[PDB]
């Protein structure tokens, strides 16, 4: 028996505070969030079919204060519907508060609040880029193992009103049919290559014709005409993805047929980017709410 | 009222307006390099796996 209203209240209590104020939930409550959310993920499709209106967010990377700024601007659930593109943990100070609030909202509003998998929602990246260390410092390694189990069930892509294709990274040379995404079974780890790896790892690249190599050392880059062909074939208008910090929080590609969204401003204290969020209304009209960098 | 199911997409042009120089050419190049340096998660996948492996062989 898990008290979701109390979990949310407590997480939301730091709303006015100076950036970095911790919220201390109980270990069992955090496990509850993982178990209950894992259950919901598995019971909904791996390829979400969603209706507008909704707000779409990119990377947060444990920037909890900034997560609260986003809800402030866009409306706390259920005032607005949300789709997040992944990368909730790692890099930042407060991965735990960040994922916990998102997991709690998933449980509270399971058909109005959505979370896709990013490349950081993966043990191979999590061990090293902060989340494991955070779990160990504040609780134990066992909690990290529980999170891993939850992450392995996250959905992988969403289609908004049959027009906007959303995933964390981008396209795959192996993505020929939407059914291929639907066929992926969960729980699953992220493979080193192939469809699932590309959906979470690939990048658009202006200078690449077709499919090219990725400086990351994982997956590929794809050119503009690849995006154009894909939208044409599958009768879509836009690809929406995250995965790369961008100076203004959002950035267009291939004559506006793809957009990159990144929601953490002042990214990990290393960049001075803005963060953005995309508002999609009922007629599929898209607008951007910017979180400006520190003045 | 849920939005899980299982129109034509336009842009708010007033919102794009509200939200290149050789001197700006440099700033962009430096960001691109900063970003490429930052995204090295590929370098450590093997390591992370081995770490997970031996933490298992602990028991
Ligand atoms: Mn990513």
């Amino acid at each position: 028996k898990l008290n979701i209203d109390s979990i949310i209240q407590r997480l939301l209590e730091v709303r006015g505070s100076k950036p970095g104020k911790n919220v201390q939930l109980q270990e069992n409550e955090i496990r509850g969030l993982c178990l209950k959310s894992r259950e919901i993920f598995l019971s909904q499709p791996i390829l979400l079919e969603l209706e507008a209106p909704l707000k779409i967010c990119g990377d947060i990377h444990g920037q909890y204060y900034d997560l609260l700024r986003l809800f402030e601007y866009g409306g706390f659930p259920p005032e607005s519907n949300y789709l997040f593109l992944g990368d909730y943990v790692d890099r930042g100070k407060q991965s735990l508060e960040t994922i916990c609030l998102l997991l709690a909202y998933k449980i509270k509003y399971p058909e109005n609040f959505f979370l896709l998998r990013g490349n950081h929602e993966c043990a191979s990246i999590n061990r090293i880029y902060g989340f494991y260390d955070e779990c160990k410092r504040r609780y134990n390694i066992k909690l990290w193992k529980t999170f891993t189990d939850c992450f392995n069930c996250l959905p992988i892509a969403a289609i908004v009103d049959e027009k906007i294709f959303c995933c964390h990274g981008g396209l795959s040379p192996d993505l020929q049919s939407m059914e291929q995404i639907r066929r992926i079974m969960r729980p699953t780890d992220v493979p080193d290559q192939g469809l699932l790896c590309d959906l979470l790892w690939s990048d658009p690249d202006k200078d690449v014709l077709g499919w090219g190599e990725n400086d990351r050392g994982v997956s590929f880059t794809f050119g503009a005409e690849v995006v154009a062909k894909f939208l044409h074939k599958h009768d879509l208008d836009l690809i929406c993805r995250a995965h790369q910090v961008v100076e203004d929080g959002y950035e267009f590609f291939a004559k506006r047929q793809l957009v990159t969204l990144f929601s953490a401003p002042n990214y990990c204290g290393e960049f001075d980017n803005a963060g953005a969020m995309m508002s999609v209304d009922e007629t599929l009209m898209c607008s951007f709410q910017i979180l400006k960098p520190a003045e | 009222k849920g939005i899980l199911k299982n129109k034509s997409q336009k842009w708010d042009e007033m919102n794009i307006l509200a939200t290149l120089s050789p001197e700006e050419r440099e700033k962009k190049r430096q960001f691109e390099m900063k970003r490429k340096l930052h995204y090295n998660e590929g370098l450590n996948i093997k390591l992370a796996r081995q770490l997970i492996s031996k933490d298992l062989h602990d028991d």
